[PDB]
């Protein structure tokens, strides 16, 4: 865990739970759903980037 | 539709591999660099400016030094006196201030000086043999007599705060001293705007139609 | 030169000559020549750190 | 690694970054007031130079 | 070097010197014999040089 600071590690775990309800709230209310898990895909992308290069 | 999937998902592996590589070359060759200086050692350098002033008492003990992590900067600071060699501290310090320069005097003056400008540090100390004390010059009682009190002054409770309020100065913003490889936030934050404003927009537009 | 004062209080650096011709007292302080530099610039790329 | 070799290198390679460096040739005329301030004058990268 | 900076990390013995290394950042300079008889009984340390 010493790429992420504790308070990016809080972050990524605020992010994570807001993904989630965002899902579950589209679910129970598929472009908009392409959308949402591109963008989260590429975020997953570049944090797993940096994560990569300091640890490196 | 397989031929298209297949080609899709090496693309996105080959970007994120290129994405990853540079950005960890980029970390690396800047972990690599020291962000200060050598700790006392601004030896193998000899592009930075560094020196002290001309013929100070730095200068004096640095001139007598043959070691090689002096010896080759008392050559070169003596080939060089017309530019990294300065007169006055003050002087000193506005050429650190203005450039890259590397300046050595007493530890005291250099942190009074950064106490009265946060805009230049302070690496090592203690590089030199001295010690500052009263003067007299014959063999006195009257200077055993003053070393006797000086004694018993440290041996009690006083010299702290009279030595700190001389060097207090305004209040030094806090600093940090030992920060670690971890990310800093805003050079992170911006992947969490952009996933924020992805997702807002998703919402907007799903709730639109 | 002259011994017009007996004492001289400032920070005397009491080195091996200066001991030879003026026989100092105990250094009343310990200190030694330290290095100067100027403080880092973080030039940081914002926000959009990536 | 690719990248990092490339990087790690100086580009820009002024003065002392040729020193440490072996990869790029260098040299001037032999003896001709070039190194002979090298020879003798120890200095860190300039010693270096000399070797 | 050592005579420019003396007495500021001569132990008297090794039996000061080798907690004045496990202390901080402090190298050694002793016979080799008794260097890898104390790495032997003592761990965390080794003969750098040979
Ligand atoms: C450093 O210098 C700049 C201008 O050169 C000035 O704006 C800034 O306030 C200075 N910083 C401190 C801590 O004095
Ligand atoms: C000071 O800041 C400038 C930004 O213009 C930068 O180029 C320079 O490297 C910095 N110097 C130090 C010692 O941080
Ligand atoms: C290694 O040992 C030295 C000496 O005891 C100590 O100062 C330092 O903090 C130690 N570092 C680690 C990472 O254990």
């Amino acid at each position: 865990l010493n790429p992420l600071s504790p308070d990016i590690w809080m972050y990524i775990l605020l992010a994570y739970l807001g993904v989630s309800c965002v899902l579950f709230v589209i679910a129970r209310f598929a472009l908009s759903t392409r959308i949402v898990g591109g963008i989260w895909w590429f975020f997953t992308l570049i944090i797993i980037s940096s994560y990569t290069a300091n640890l490196a | 539709t397989r031929i298209v999937g297949g080609i899709w998902w090496f693309f996105t592996l080959i970007i994120i591999s290129s994405y990853t590589a540079n950005l960890a070359a980029f970390l690396t060759v800047e972990r690599m660099e020291s962000p200060i200086d050598s700790a006392d050692d601004l030896a193998k350098q000899t592009k930075i400016e560094y020196g002290a002033v001309e013929d100070g008492a730095t200068m004096t003990f640095f001139k007598k030094s043959k070691i090689s992590t002096y010896d080759k900067m008392w050559a070169f600071m003596s080939s060089r006196r017309q530019s990294v060699l300065v007169k006055s501290n003050e002087e000193g310090i506005q050429r650190v201030l203005t450039s890259d320069y590397a300046f050595l005097m007493e530890s005291t003056t250099i942190e009074f000086v950064t106490q009265r400008n946060c805009n230049l540090t302070q690496i090592g100390g203690l590089i030199d043999s001295k010690g500052y004390g009263v003067g007299t010059p014959m063999g006195s009682p009257y200077r055993d007599k003053i070393t006797i009190a000086i004694l018993q002054l440290q041996e009690e409770g006083k010299l702290h705060m009279m030595k700190e309020k001389w060097w207090r100065g305004n209040g030094c913003p806090e600093e940090e001293s030992k920060e670690a490889s971890a990310l800093g936030v805003q050079n992170i934050g911006g992947i969490f705007i952009v996933l924020a404003a992805g997702l807002v927009l998703s919402v907007f537009v799903a709730v639109g139609e | 030169i002259d011994h017009k004062a007996d004492l001289a209080v400032a920070p005397l650096a009491i080195t091996y000559v200066r001991e030879k011709v003026i026989d100092f007292s105990k250094p009343f302080m310990t200190l030694g020549i330290s290095i100067l530099y100027r403080k880092p610039n973080g030039t940081n790329p914002g926000v959009f750190s990536f």
